[PDB]
């Protein structure tokens, strides 16, 4: 029971399109593991971070050695750790005998 | 050829493009099935109008 | 009749047909293993947690660890084999139990088959956390998870 | 995470990929939709000395194959005097005390179909691998399992869009357009169409 | 359909990485392939999306 | 028995048996389903009574 005007979620402004100066800006030289290139032009003064998301999609780090060492998370849930929350060592143990006492069994009696 | 299309052109090549130009046309990995934020109506991180 | 092989030569060739949609193709897949009872659920449980011990101490004794006897090591690496077969085993035994559960939540939204492959996420999560001495049957603690 | 076919190149009025690889199309769609195996790759040499020995492995097995089977044959001569012995000497009706012998006659016939049916299985699969080759189809899942778990050295076959990649990594343009050079210029009919 | 095709490779790189029974995999590798068949060209093969 | 047509396909219908009549209903109605008799004598009764 309208119009149907639409508009794309965004402002759409116009200034002086000047290239004749600009701020200074560095540019930065990430690399990832598959001996990948790239080049992001950070501002002058800009905390250039050690890491990047690169356009190939994968995290390509900095090619100056800083070596941040980020310590990364463990593993979040294994197997093994869903089976050792519910048993114990010497249960799993006695079943690890049950079976080798099965296999020993079957394979000469 | 040309990028720009100044309007200066003479040919109009057609070709079977392998993922070696797939992946030199692309600017970023879409990764994740979401379009927008449901409160802020922002496009979303890594999203496919990221 | 029921034999000279017309019936069987009938289900024989019926049985490799293309069956073009894809939701008939893997109900005629996944209607192939024998389903289980109790006591089988509680054999592969314990095949389970076993190769699953007994890998974990191959991984321990691996680094730093000890050339073990021929012997020792030839049946730990039997039941290391053995954890994973039962594992397989019991994921495509309850693969209908998936199937049958999630044809009721079709009808909004998603597709058929992403439902199938959804539960059938759940149920490796549900044999992942599944126990054996609590004395109940599978589908009792599988149907939460799925 | 795992190669996808074009369907502009699988599924047109001439279908690319069957003309390129010369498949045809029921057995592409068989191929790149999972429903059947395909032999990417064989060997050779492997092949030639292991023909012998495993002629060698396969005599050795339908010989003890045919030694359950007599095996079958005696235990069935033993029940049949057992039921001569518990047929003739009483009192009973003379078809009856034969009932036992038309019956363990019909389990003898049915035991030596399962035999014989055995028996085409091995012959099946053994004479499948000596006749392997690439590009060629393997339904019925068990066959290709049974093979496979044999006979996992001399080939490799995959299923799907990845086994298409090999085919067409295995592949050579100029040898194959050669052949049909020749093919167009010496043949005749249905096959001088076909290779235009 | 693009948020199908990257639903079922996430769910198919999972699958994967988890280790799941050869059955479940063959199944999400046909459901993606249909998935990108159906991007290109619904309604070509089969019943139209 | 008059009509020429009927007695040309009576004499041309290659199949005698009414379970080698149903075997062949169901194989090419069904197809993609193993036959069993109780599934043929149920699927044409179930279809047109």
């Amino acid at each position: 029971d309208r119009v149907l005007r639409g508009s794309r979620l965004g402002a759409v402004s116009y200034e002086t399109d000047r290239n004749h100066d600009l701020a200074p800006r560095q540019i930065a030289r990430y690399r990832t593991d598959n001996g990948e290139e790239f080049e992001v032009p950070f501002a002058d003064d800009a905390e250039i971070p050690g890491t990047w998301l690169c356009r190939n999609g994968m995290e390509g780090t900095l090619i100056e050695g800083d070596l941040p060492e980020p310590k990364k998370v463990k593993p979040p849930r294994t197997h093994w750790d869903m089976l050792l929350e519910r048993r114990s060592i010497e249960e799993l143990e006695e079943l690890l005998k049950e079976r080798l006492e099965l296999i020993r069994s079957r394979r000469r009696g | 050829g040309a990028m720009l299309d100044v309007n200066f052109f003479d040919e109009l090549r057609i070709g079977l493009a392998t993922a070696e130009d797939i992946r030199q046309w692309s600017y970023g990995e879409v990764k994740k099935p979401e379009t927008i934020n449901y409160r802020t109506l922002k496009p979303e991180k890594d999203g496919l109008f990221c | 009749e029921d034999e000279s092989e017309a019936l069987r030569q009938a289900r024989k060739d019926a049985e490799l047909t293309a069956s073009a949609d894809s939701v008939r193709a893997y109900l005629k897949q996944i209607g192939k293993v024998a389903l289980l009872n109790a006591e089988e659920e509680v054999e592969l449980a314990k095949r389970i947690e076993a190769g699953l011990y007994a890998t974990q101490l191959m991984t321990e004794l691996s680094e730093r660890g000890e050339k073990l006897p021929a012997a020792q090591r030839r049946d730990m690496m039997w039941i290391c084999r053995d954890g994973d077969r039962a594992k397989n085993h019991l994921l495509e035994a309850n693969l209908r139990l998936v199937v049958s559960l999630a044809k009721r939540y079709t009808g909004r939204g998603m597709a058929f088959l992403d439902l199938i492959q959804e539960g059938n996420l759940g149920l490796i999560r549900a044999v992942e956390k599944f126990d054996y001495t609590k004395g109940y049957k599978f589908s009792t603690y599988a149907t939460w998870w799925i | 995470a795992a190669p996808v076919t074009h369907i502009w190149y699988f599924k047109g009025v001439p279908s690319r990929l069957g003309y390129l690889l010369d498949l045809a199309p029921k057995d592409l769609e068989k191929i790149i939709y999972f429903a059947a195996y395909v032999i990417t790759s064989v060997d050779e040499e492997m092949r030639h000395n292991e023909l012998s020995t495993l002629e060698a492995e396969m005599a050795v097995e339908r010989k003890a194959v045919e030694d359950q089977r007599d095996g079958e044959l005696e235990a069935r001569a033993q029940k049949l005097e057992a039921d001569l012995a518990e047929l003739e000497a009483e009192g009973a009706k003379a078809d009856a005390r034969r009932k036992v012998r038309d019956g363990g006659e019909r389990e003898m016939r049915q035991i030596r179909d399962r035999a014989q049916r055995e028996l085409d299985r091995l012959e099946d699969i053994w004479s499948t691998f000596t006749k392997l080759a690439p590009k060629q189809l393997i339904v019925d899942e068990n066959l290709y399992r049974e093979l496979v778990d044999r006979y996992g050295e001399y080939f490799t076959g995959a299923m799907g869009a990845e086994s298409i990649q090999k085919l067409i990594e295995n592949f050579d343009i100029d040898a194959e357009a050669e052949s049909l050079r020749d093919v167009i210029r010496n043949g005749k009919g249905q096959k001088k169409l076909r290779a235009l | 359909l693009y948020r199908r095709v990257i639903n079922r490779n996430n769910r198919l790189k999972r699958l994967i990485d988890l280790g799941a029974p050869e059955i479940i995999v063959n199944n999400e590798k046909r459901m993606l392939q249909e998935s990108v068949d159906a991007l290109f060209d619904n309604g070509r093969r089969g019943r139209p999306v | 028995g008059f009509s020429e047509i009927m007695r040309s396909t009576l004499e041309k219908d290659n199949t005698v048996g009414t379970d080698e009549a149903l075997l062949d209903i169901y194989r090419k109605l069904r197809p993609g389903e193993p036959p069993t008799k109780e599934s043929a004598q149920t699927l044409l009764e179930n279809l047109f009574f």
